[PDB]
């Protein structure tokens, strides 16, 4: 929602949904370039944290 | 031997739960290759690249694919679009000139018709003819194709192999999973005869009682061979030459994927030394992973003939992939990269005004150093905010958040709700006292008790086709309602 | 609304592009104005009381 | 309006798609110049609903005369803005990730596999393998292999054993066990 003086005020869940999506779209970019299996393991271990 | 030291750790760990420790542990095994291993690998990468060119030059129609798509575009009397970028593009080991588009194509059309006849004479595999086929491999070899159109030609090997591998397993499903044909005696006939239907009844010629009862699928099983024999009609290549490509091309894709896996995994510490200059917009491991995508791009573009070390070139790509992620991600309301570049330009110049003046620069006087007017400087300063939070504790104890004070300024007020159902009932009383055809058009023209809004023509379409007097019927009713009945409706004026 | 489209079309009072949000005295307070301070952004023209 | 009871269970992946109204594909919230919700984002109007009562994003249809239309220029249903409180979307994960509630809350996933919780987490963190199905009588199901020991049984066996890592292994161990045979064993 927008506040009075031109700012916005958000929930904390929007920040938690953005790093789920960003670390999920980037996993679909590593399965296309055929990344080595240390980069793909760390990305699946980063999506589990998000 | 740097992996047995992890098994001395892994069964005896202090149960780490930090993912940066687990990532920095795994990259610690692979050692740093120094000044020769970059050249030892860049020879292994290119030797896996030209083996893909060696398996393209064995395809007869891949020569014409660069020929026939060029025949589309000279019939338009002028063509310099994005297609002409992706074509032949010969290297001197770029705007193209039309005096060379017929010069370098003089020998490519010449070799196009000469090699057809030496294979037309004395068979497919004549000795002095296959050397010309090996020479026809070299007329393409001095060209460097743009790798967007080149990927369409690698699909001319993989899909044309998997189309037969679909056609192979389709016979293995429809008939072999029913009739149980043995795969020991069957693989000899695929390289034995492979042209006629004489292989078929020869299994019926020997007794083998499971094969006599193929009468009920006698119009079905070799009908699936009519598509495997369809590819022989359209491609026009013998089956011992088709397997000589996708096996030999399977070595060039596993030699280049293995050598790129070594150049990537050895230089993982170069990414982790740049990525910690950019941590606190995004995350600590989000910057590492986005630079590793930039490192895999730098391996593709690197050339060892230039005479520079690999870390001089790869640093430009990791710094490009990391800074592009801070501009795309790391913000809730996404700002494009041209405005982030202007916002960062204001924050490096306002520090310079804090150096000389010793005060904060006014937007009237900050506009001189940027070469921008006062309205755009003040408008770039409108975007300066970030969303705060709704769970920020604006009370000094842990009872109140900011979200408990933000009002729902959306719905309705119950005085404003009850003054509407009072107004909906006043109109049902006033219009009931008027003449029924003035009261009908007054409900249709203003949409009272309906869901639409008519026109003078639409109401004129129904009752009578007068135009100005429908407007005069409406204007008459306002005089019929203009100050004894208007005492209740004048109270609704004060909204 | 459908009904309020008729009330404007009977007496004729149009609503312009102007909406009241004036600062009023908070209710329950009866005071006496002793000071007025007016701040103005640079470039913006001052009124006759500023 | 009228109900009698409140039932709670687990959500199937087909059920979570059944509550949904569209897939979120982008982390964008709104546009910074004109504060309107962008497509395919966390606030998208084609998925979750219109922002104003009976109005699409562009403005082609309005004011309740068009109630049951979907504006083909933008894709926003012309309905009330009360359905932004009730409509859900979904995200298709590119890798299956474990639920923290049925893993850490004391364990509901190592109680069903009879695996220790301190050993499941070595598989989830991509540290050590686990045997999904050992066809040769050398290895057993749910046997944990380090990355230096998995290479030895890779050469000795080839195809004869199934061993994975991550939550794609634990999804296979939960999919493989017969729940009826273990009540007929215990």
């Amino acid at each position: 929602v927008p506040l009075d003086g031109g700012r916005f005020a958000t929930s904390d869940l929007n920040d938690l949904y953005r790093r789920v999506i960003n670390r999920n779209n980037r996993l679909k970019r590593l399965l296309d370039l055929a990344a080595p299996d240390i980069i793909v393991r760390n990305e699946k271990r980063m999506l589990q944290e998000a | 031997a740097a992996a047995q030291v992890l098994s001395s750790v892994e069964s005896e760990i202090g149960r780490t739960t930090d993912p940066v420790r687990m990532y920095m542990r795994e990259m610690g095994t692979v050692e740093l290759l120094t000044r020769e291993g970059e050249i030892d690998i860049a020879k292994r990468i290119e030797d896996g690249i030209n083996q893909v060119q060696c398996s393209v030059a064995e395809y007869p129609e891949a020569i014409t694919y660069l020929l026939e798509q060029y025949d589309r575009v000279e019939a338009e009397e002028a063509r310099l679009s994005d297609l002409i970028t992706g074509f032949v593009d010969p290297n001197a080991e770029n705007s193209i000139d039309p005096e060379l588009a017929r010069e370098k194509f003089a020998e490519l059309r010449a070799q196009y018709v000469v090699t057809r006849d030496t294979i037309k004479a004395k068979g497919r595999s004549h000795a002095t003819a296959q050397e010309e086929i090996l020479k026809l491999s070299e007329v393409f070899k001095q060209f460097r194709l743009v790798p967007k159109q080149f990927d369409y030609l690698v699909n001319s090997m993989r899909v044309m192999m998997d189309r037969v591998r679909t056609q192979e397993r389709l016979i293995m499903k429809l008939c072999v999973e029913q009739c149980k044909m043995p795969k020991k005696n069957f693989i000899t006939l695929f390289t034995g005869n492979e042209t006629s239907d004489t292989w078929f009844n020869a299994a019926i010629a020997m007794n083998k009682p499971w094969s006599e009862k193929l009468h009920d699928v006698s119009e079905e099983v070799h009908r699936a061979l009519q598509k495997l024999q369809q590819i022989e009609e359209e491609t026009g290549l013998t089956i011992e030459q088709v397997k000589d490509i996708n096996r030999r091309m399977s070595i060039g894709e596993a030699k280049a994927r293995r050598a790129k896996k070594e150049m990537v995994e050895a230089n993982l510490r170069l990414v982790i030394s740049i990525a910690k200059k950019y941590t606190r917009g995004l995350q600590f491991l989000d910057l590492i992973q986005e630079g590793n995508i930039g490192l895999m791009k730098a391996v593709d573009k690197f050339e060892y003939r230039r005479g520079y070390k690999f870390s001089t070139y790869a640093t430009w790509w990791i710094r490009q992939a990391i800074t592009r992620s801070i501009a795309d991600q790391a913000r809730t309301i996404r700002i494009p990269v041209h405005m982030i570049e202007t916002i960062n330009k204001l924050n490096r110049i306002s520090r310079q005004m804090l150096q000389e003046m010793g005060r904060e620069p006014t937007p009237e006087e900050l506009a001189e150093r940027m070469l921008m007017p006062e309205d755009k400087i003040r408008k770039v300063l409108k975007i300066a905010k970030e969303p705060i939070s709704m769970e920020t504790p604006i009370g000094d104890d842990e009872d109140s958040h900011l979200g408990d004070f933000i009002e729902d300024t959306t719905l309705e007020l119950p005085l404003d709700s009850a003054t509407t159902e009072s107004l909906r009932a006043a109109t049902h009383d006033v219009l009931a006292g008027l003449t029924a055809r003035e009261a009908k058009v007054l409900r249709m023209r203003f949409g009272i008790d309906m869901n639409t809004d008519y026109t003078l023509e639409e109401v004129g379409k129904q009752f009578d086709v007068t135009r100005e007097r429908i407007r005069q019927i409406e204007a008459k009713a306002l005089r019929k309602l203009r100050p004894s009945r208007s005492e209740v409706l004048r109270s609704f004026l004060d909204d | 609304t459908p009904e309020e489209k008729l009330l404007r079309a009977i007496f004729g009072e149009k609503a312009s592009d102007v909406k009241d949000s004036s600062l009023r005295v908070p209710n329950g307070v009866s005071g006496t104005v002793i000071d007025v301070q007016v701040f103005t952004r640079d470039g913006v023209e001052k009124d006759k009381r500023a | 309006e009228e109900f009698d009871a409140i039932k709670i269970a687990l959500a199937s992946p087909d059920m979570i798609r059944s509550w949904s109204f569209g897939e979120v594909k982008k982390p964008e919230t709104i546009n910074y110049r004109t504060f309107k919700p962008e497509r395919d984002g966390l606030f998208c109007a084609r998925i979750f609903g219109p922002v104003k009562d009976y109005e699409c994003l562009c403005g082609k249809y309005k004011r309740l005369k068009h109630r049951g239309v979907i504006c083909e220029k933008c894709g926003v249903e012309v309905t009330q803005t009360k359905v932004r409180r009730e409509r859900m979307g979904h995200i298709e994960l590119a890798s299956p990730t474990a639920h923290i509630w049925f893993l850490k809350s004391l364990s509901r996933i190592g109680l069903l596999l009879d695996m220790p919780l301190r050993d499941i987490e070595r598989v989830l963190y991509f540290e050590s393998y686990v045997v999904i199905e050992g066809g040769m009588t050398n290895l057993e199901r749910q046997q944990i292999l380090t990355e230096e020991q998995y290479l030895d049984a890779l050469e000795e066996f080839g195809d004869e054993f199934d061993a994975k890592m991550g939550a794609e292994a634990i999804q296979a161990l939960l999919k493989s066990m017969d729940l009826e045979q273990e009540c007929e064993q215990l």
